């Protein structure tokens, strides 16, 4: 079709499983974009459809904290998803690099994420795979803008209707309700936001074990705490939000909207 | 195996594939 007509590729930015992301420019506009190139030829049509579903969802979502999709193109043997360019690498990488975030930075960061989650939810979309690996930083500076990525596992809900949408996500960040093979919805993303905030503050996750069966027994039982010395200095407000995010029953758990009104996010 | 120290627990943080 018309991709190698309008854009021109430069350096590789990352490999995925089936994919390769590369900085590209729209040659008429002179506009930098990130281009995720996928192999049609290595993929059944069932999986062509799985991809055109990802693009459909990404284009309902115009938001300052969500990597916007500008175009989506089928050529012979390749597919091109044109995202906003984000040069500051994964949130994960920058957390490792800085060991942990200050409450002030962690708040500014989780706030932006919650905003993104809220917009997803009010547009009838649940991400089901929130983790710092799927959050790109605008730059590597200390209070940087964070946009949300990969809706490869994102689903469509009708209103607050819960349902069994299958067993999917990342084991660290899975909801009790999903492991328990109960029906679920928007709250699964707020559970993940719980995990991500915790990581953000002290540099490790509230649930971990090398043996996955134990990791799951941990999550189901709401088995997190705030160890010493490092959590002793951290405000009780910060703790409170995490406690309302890692509430084990999903109906008593805090919503994206409730979360954005919490003192620890909206103070002064 | 991690110790009862902040420096130790920070090794529990690795990237994770999906499923
Ligand atoms: N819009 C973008 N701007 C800049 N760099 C990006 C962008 N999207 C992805 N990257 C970089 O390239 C990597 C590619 O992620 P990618 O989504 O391809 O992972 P994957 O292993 O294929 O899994 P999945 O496709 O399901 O997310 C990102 O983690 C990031 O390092
Ligand atoms: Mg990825």
């Amino acid at each position: 079709t018309r991709f190698t007509e309008e854009y021109q590729l430069f350096e590789e930015l990352g490999k995925g499983a089936f994919s390769v992301v590369r900085r590209c420019v729209k040659v008429l506009a002179g506009q930098e974009y990130a281009a995720k190139i996928i192999n049609t030829k290595k993929l059944s049509a069932r999986d062509h459809q799985k991809l055109e579903r990802e693009a459909r969802i990404c284009r309902l979502l115009k938001h300052p904290n969500i990597v916007r999709l500008h175009d989506s193109i089928s050529e012979e043997g390749h597919h091109y998803l044109i995202f906003d360019l984000v040069t500051g690498g994964e949130l994960f990488e920058d957390i490792v690099a800085r060991e942990y975030y200050s409450e002030a930075d962690a708040s500014h960061c989780i706030q932006q994420i919650l905003e993104a989650v809220l917009h997803c939810h009010q547009m009838g979309v649940v991400h089901r795979n929130l983790k710092p690996e799927n959050l790109l930083l605008a730059s590597k500076l200390k209070g940087a803008a964070v946009k949300l990525a990969d809706f490869g596992l994102a689903i469509e809900v009708e209103g607050e209707q819960q349902a069994w949408f299958g067993f999917a996500g990342t084991p660290g960040y899975l909801s009790p309700e999903v492991l328990r093979k109960d029906p679920y919805g928007k709250p699964v993303d707020l559970w993940a936001c719980g995990v991500i905030l915790y990581i953000l503050l002290v540099g490790y996750p509230p649930f971990w074990d090398e043996d996955q069966h134990r990791l799951y027994k941990q999550i189901k039982a709401g088995a997190y705490d705030f160890p010493s010395p490092e959590w002793d200095t951290v405000t009780p407000e910060a703790k409170d939000l995490i406690n309302k995010m890692l509430t084990i029953n999903p109906s008593k758990r805090i919503t994206a909207a409730e979360a954005l009104k919490h003192p620890w996010i909206s103070h002064r | 195996r991690t110790l009862d120290s902040h420096a130790s627990r920070m090794t529990q943080l690795k990237k994770q594939a999906a499923l």
